[PDB]
RNA sequence: GUCAACCGAGCGUUGAUCCGAGGAUGUCCGAAUGGGGAAACCCGGCACGAGUGAUGUCGUGUCACCAGGCGCUGAAUAUAUAGGCGUCUGGGGGGAACGCGGGGAAGUGAAACAUCUCAGUACCCGUAGGAAGAGAAAACAAAAUGUGAUUCCGUGAGUAGUGGCGAGCGAAAGCGGAGGAUGGCUAAACCGUAUGCAUGUGAUACCGGGUAGGGGUUGUGUGUGCGGGGUUGUGGGACCUAUCUUUCCGGCUCUACCUGGCUGGAGGGCAGUGAGAAAAUGUUGUGGUUAGCGGAAAUGGCUUGGGAUGGCCUGCCGUAGACGGUGAGAGCCCGGUACGUGAAAACCCGACGUCUGUCUUGAUGGUGUUCCCGAGUAGCAGCGGGCCCGUGGAAUCUGCUGUGAAUCUGCCGGGACCACCCGGUAAGCCUGAAUACUUCCCAGUGACCGAUAGCGGAUUAGUACCGUGAGGGAAUGGUGAAAAGUACCCCG
RNA sequence: UGCAUCCGGUGAAGCCGCCGAGUGAUCGAGUGGUGGAGGGUGUGGGAGUGAGAAUGCAGGCAUGAGUAGCGAUUAGGCAAGUGAGAACCUUGCCCGCCGAAAGACCAAGGGUUCCUGGGCCAGGCCAGUCCGCCCAGGGUGAGUCGGGACCUAAGGCGAGGCCG
RNA sequence: CAUAUAUCCUGAGAGGUGAUGCAUAGCCGAGUGAGGCGAAUUCGGUGAUCCUAUGCUGCCGAGAAAAGCCUCUAGCGAGGAC
């Protein structure tokens, strides 16, 4: 899916189908959720890909100091 | 540094049957850098001569593409630049005509 | 023709007007060789490297 | 320079040509980057300068985009941000192989075929470095008082096993070895300082005891940064605490007073351009590399021959009888060889020190409780990957999605799982050597080819030629010792 | 190829022969010729080790065969010349062909084929004095032509950006 | 206020000029080809697939953009236009 940006989750890669073991490929991509991100020292909302984990991660330290890390890390 | 001297630009002088009547004419054809123009050659010729130069045309001659047991070779590609001079224009020398 | 040690000696103007000497002694060469009037042909080698010596040494003292 | 002469000019012991090193110049294209563009060609801006009677023209610099810092500004819109302007640092692309991480075929084999194999191959992507990766046990092992980072090699073993139990696939431990640095740092708890944010028995509360000020050693919390302090498994560390207690001085240690920590200076160690902090600096190694130089000994006789390097005979050198050349098998003719010398400069290794850092107010060894020991982590479940292991009883490892703990009587692993025991102490980082490879450079070797061979290419070679293009892709060596390459006459 | 021996510019190999030999592959330290520089033998070692066939590969050369054909639908001829040489080149005169073309000019494309001089072993489907062939030299002059420096279309590249 | 053989614009072409020139049928000798001189040049007819015409008429299938040009002001403006 869209490539996480706070928590860089990309896709795996395997292969999944059953009751022949015939394995096609596929992907495992993480769920990547739109969400407007704000930093209340200024109050404004970019739009943002990421994770739900990077989601509860979040909620766990709040929009400001993973921000922080995330600018730290330089990415957008 | 770099002196840009006028005489760079001319390179020689056309011999010919065609350039010697053009001289009967008071035309001067020179082989002059590729990369110049008109207006450079103008000045240029002033300088040089201390002549004034009524027009200047210009001709680029490609390169005769010759044989030979390797296969094929090709000369340079010249540019010519035909000088009118003015009327009286106190004639050149330096061509030996 | 000249050398770097005498050239040395000179300044950065006389090199200038020396080069400039030079250019204008070349170009009546390369029209003295197009007409056929020159015998030595190797005054153009000549002159080219003086030319050459000239610009070597004022960019010697622009540098260092 | 040469094919490859010829002509014409010249240069050179006042040291050329030539060889090496360092520099300079280095059009235009190309990442290509002022803008454009059918690559190598079209058009420019700005500053400076030249040139023009002025416009034209010329030259030198500079002008891409993106990221990251720094400074100014801060839209809608108020906070402010996005963004804009400026400046600085960097990237961009190429490269034969090797490496790491990802993605990932099919022909084929299975005498069909789909599982499986081919094969994690080919190919592709992203990335490097001279090596990489891995690496300092949440390991192995099995009750041996065991080993003790990692990698690589050999064995273990084509074994155990795996497998439409078919084709086939296929370990590990253990052992022997290479190399050795069983290496080093940190987060946490505690303090101290600074700072942001929110607040303030705003005083009996802010050092250690007691006095007095002070109006805060903030009443504080709380987050971050910085410095200490602490880096472990026999658990350790911290907080308390008690015995001993190697340098000196100063200033703080809220304040002055006795007494407890910090911080500067000084003798000294201890290390260092290293993973363990980082640069620069010199002096200096007959240390090395990048040019080379010297280097013994037969004009020997006779004979054959166009020619002796052949034969016969004389000598000689030999740290040199290696290999080539020279008119035919040359140690003694030549280049050279053995051997020995040689670097102004540049570069690389060192050494010595300047210098840098650290310890130096320090350690020593003990006693009993609270705190800490890496969290969206582990573990669990679902789907998968890969491990000998093809989901099987399937541990370990691992991706995604959910759920989601504990901090040592804790947690993980010891092939489902439970108990006991053992081992270890994850979720934080670094780390040389042994290892792989050769575009390129140097010196050499071949029971390798010797021109239909050997590189496709001894020759015009990735050329000519073919194809729109990707791309395909040739053939062509030998006179003679020396051109002495047949003057001159005759037929034409 | 290791070793040991031997031959060789007083002529090795290879090639062509003669005279011969062996049960065979084959041999010839028997001979001559050619030729010009390395070879033979024995004993071991190793092989890119033996071709007649693969509609095999490459080169060279035959058979067909001095055979077909010598590329339209217009048609050549005479004189004179040049020259070593002329059906073809040059000149002249005739004849004939095209004449919305077989004429004239451009673009695209080619790239010097243009012009002058010279040449004639290749090429030209014959020959060749000629040539779009070979050699050398020369030749392409723009404020107004066609283009750029002016404009945009389709479409392309595409700062940032979005998506992946 | 006007419906204008008004006015303006456009515009083939005619005529003038360009042109006392240039060119030419021909003539002189010269014969490689160098030159030199140089007549008349009015009338009609026919007639374009070309021009007026990016017109006009008709039709539906309803027919590029941008530059350029013109104009407007914003603005610049003490010199500037012709």
């Amino acid at each position: 899916s869209a490539h996480c940006q706070v928590t860089g989750r990309g896709p795996g890669f395997g292969n999944s189908v059953s009751h022949s073991h015939r394995r096609t490929p596929r992907r495992w991509d993480p769920n990547i959720q739109n969400k407007t991100y704000y930093l209340p020292s200024e109050g404004r909302r970019i739009r943002l890909r990421v994770s739900a984990k990077g989601i509860k991660v979040i909620d766990r330290d709040g929009i400001e100091a993973v921000v922080a890390r995330m600018r730290a890390r330089g990415e957008k | 540094a770099t002196i840009t001297d006028p005489r760079d630009i001319i390179l020689a002088p056309v011999i010919s049957e065609k350039s010697y009547g053009l001289i009967e004419d008071n035309v001067y054809t020179f082989v002059v850098h590729p990369d110049s123009n008109k207006t450079q050659i103008k000045i240029a010729i002033e300088k040089i001569f201390d002549v004034k130069v009524d027009s200047v045309n210009t001709a680029n001659r490609q390169g005769k593409r010759k044989r030979t047991r390797t296969g094929f070779g090709k000369r340079k590609s010249t540019k010519r630049a035909i000088v009118k001079l003015a009327a009286g224009s106190k004639p050149i020398d330096l061509f030996g005509a | 023709g000249t050398t770097p040690g005498e050239l040395r000696e000179l300044t950065d103007d006389e090199l200038k007007d020396k080069l400039r000497e030079s250019k204008e002694e070349l170009f009546n060469l390369r029209f003295q060789m197009a007409t056929g009037q020159l015998s030595n042909n190797r005054r153009l080698r000549t002159v080219r490297q003086e030319i050459a010596r000239v610009y070597t040494v004022l960019r010697e003292r622009e540098l260092g």
